[PDB]
């Protein structure tokens, strides 16, 4: 019965500058504290920051990585939560979700100014960050050794490093080779640039009689590359 | 006037949450 | 930064499991303790001493000692492999709140797997180009949670590193890859780096240096 429904999240160029709304319903908004909550991508909940009640003067504490940047606001008339944001980054990327936040101390044993916990969640809006203009990827064999190699078998890919944006698709000897074969998902760089690995475990007795080249393919910047990998020396 | 505006501060401290966790610590001990 | 908290933790069907949050904070605070299934929003699981909300299973039970919080589930049901954090003040007297790395809870449906790690040294072409990289790569592992860490020498690497999130094999085994960007000068200038799993427990450490 509780809602909150957050919105005004998209894409924006770093420097850029965002406002997200958070409605609410289902409980007393005008006295409740207010909490936002950020999950980066692939990463754990971060609080951001949390505005009071009217006994508080409507008073407001951010995260340090966020403080002088953000800045959180309420209109109780309407029930409307804002996050205004400016000077973005690619790390404020990620989902943001607005929370009712609850206030506990217990009284024999708790500690001031208590502890704080969030009663509601709302289903969040996305943001996402990026100066990112299509790149071509830039591919490099990841030798095998006599210290790499265990047993007759050995180990061995490229890496396509530095491209956007997915996908990227990879095969060995133009798909000849399936045995063996295994490719990573991708890595996503602060910088804003994707990055994965592929890699096929062989014989080494068989570095000599075989050549092994990674096939890439970039549709997104019409770029394909072939890569021949070789023993160190 | 001048102690009367006084107590109004004390007024708020007994609403501020943040206060108040400062009050209950003090009776605790 | 302040507060720590296992990343993966398992438990069998029916069986019992407890995960715990770790801060000097913890020494003075309770911890909040949330559920959050992926696409799905977060739910209070626990709070204060002894506070579970309403349509919770009674089976979730917290504790408090020390400066370490636990979350405890009593006979662990499949709906119940999730990700789990905990949440109290950034200090003892702040103001403020913070979040732990969270953990991963695997309700196994497979017999544990130990991940075999491979780590390779910059290329030569990508130092010609005036880089280093430095690719720890993961595979043949469950539950799919680990914990990677870049070591110089002795000491740990903070700036740098980035890791992808485990995903399947063509056999039901989790992968993921860690990498580590360095200028072809801090490459060359020490002995060795280092990359550290963690994984139940066990932990696999791969080691190369410079030379050849």
């Amino acid at each position: 019965e509780v809602q909150l429904v957050e919105s005004g999240g998209g894409l924006v160029k770093p420097g850029g500058s965002l406002r997200l709304s958070c409605s609410a319903s289902g409980f007393d908004f005008d006295n409740a504290w207010m909490t936002w909550v950020r999950q980066p991508p692939g990463k754990g909940l971060e609080w951001v920051g949390r505005i009071t009640g009217p006994g508080e003067g409507w008073s407001v504490d951010y995260a340090a990585p966020v403080e002088g940047r953000f800045t959180i606001s309420r209109l109780n008339w309407i029930n409307f939560l804002y996050l205004e944001m400016n000077n973005l980054r690619m790390e404020d990327s990620g989902l943001y979700f607005c929370a009712r936040t609850g206030k506990y101390y217990d009284f024999w044993s708790g500690y001031p100014p208590g502890e704080e916990y969030f009663q509601d969640w709302g289903r969040g809006t996305l943001v996402t960050v990026s100066s990112a203009s299509t790149k071509g990827p830039s591919v490099f064999p990841l030798a095998p050794s006599s210290k790499s190699t265990s047993g007759g078998t050995a180990a061995l890919g490229c890496l396509v490093k530095d491209y956007f944006p997915e996908p990227v698709t990879v095969s060995w000897n133009s798909g000849a080779l399936t045995s063996g074969v295994h490719t990573f998902p991708a890595v996503l760089q602060s910088s804003g640039l994707y990055s994965l690995s592929s890699v096929v475990t062989v014989p080494s007795s068989s570095l000599g009689t075989q050549t092994y080249i990674c096939n890439v393919n970039h549709k997104p910047s019409n770029t394909k590359v072939d890569k021949k990998v070789e023993p160190k020396s | 006037n001048e102690q009367e505006l006084l107590e109004l501060d004390k007024w708020a401290s007994l609403w501020n949450w943040f206060d108040i966790t400062n009050w209950l610590w003090y009776i605790r001990r | 930064y302040e507060l720590t908290q296992e990343t993966g933790v398992s438990v069998a069907l029916g069986r019992t499991v407890t995960i715990t949050c770790r801060g000097d904070s913890l020494r003075s605070h309770y911890a909040s303790w949330y559920q959050k299934k992926p696409g799905q929003a977060p739910i209070l699981l626990f709070y204060g001493k002894n506070n579970r909300p309403s349509g919770v299973p009674d089976r979730f039970s917290g504790s408090a000692s020390g400066n370490r919080a636990s979350l405890t589930i009593s006979g662990a049901q499949a709906e119940d492999d999730a990700e789990y954090y905990c949440s109290s003040r950034d200090k003892s007297g702040s103001r403020l709140s913070v979040f732990g790395g969270g953990t991963k809870l695997t309700v196994l449906s497979q017999p544990k797997a130990a991940p075999s790690v491979t780590l390779f040294p910059p290329s030569s072409e990508e130092l010609q180009a005036n880089k280093a990289t430095l690719v720890c790569l993961i595979s043949d592992f469950y539950p799919g949670a680990v914990t990677v860490a870049w070591k110089a020498d002795s000491s740990p690497v903070k700036a740098g590193v980035e890791t992808t999130t485990p995903s399947k094999q063509s056999n039901n085994k989790y992968a993921a890859s860690s990498y580590l960007s360095l200028t072809p000068e801090q490459w060359k200038s020490h002995r060795s780096y280092s990359c550290q799993v963690t994984h139940e427990g066990s932990t696999v450490e791969k080691t190369v240096a410079p030379t050849e």
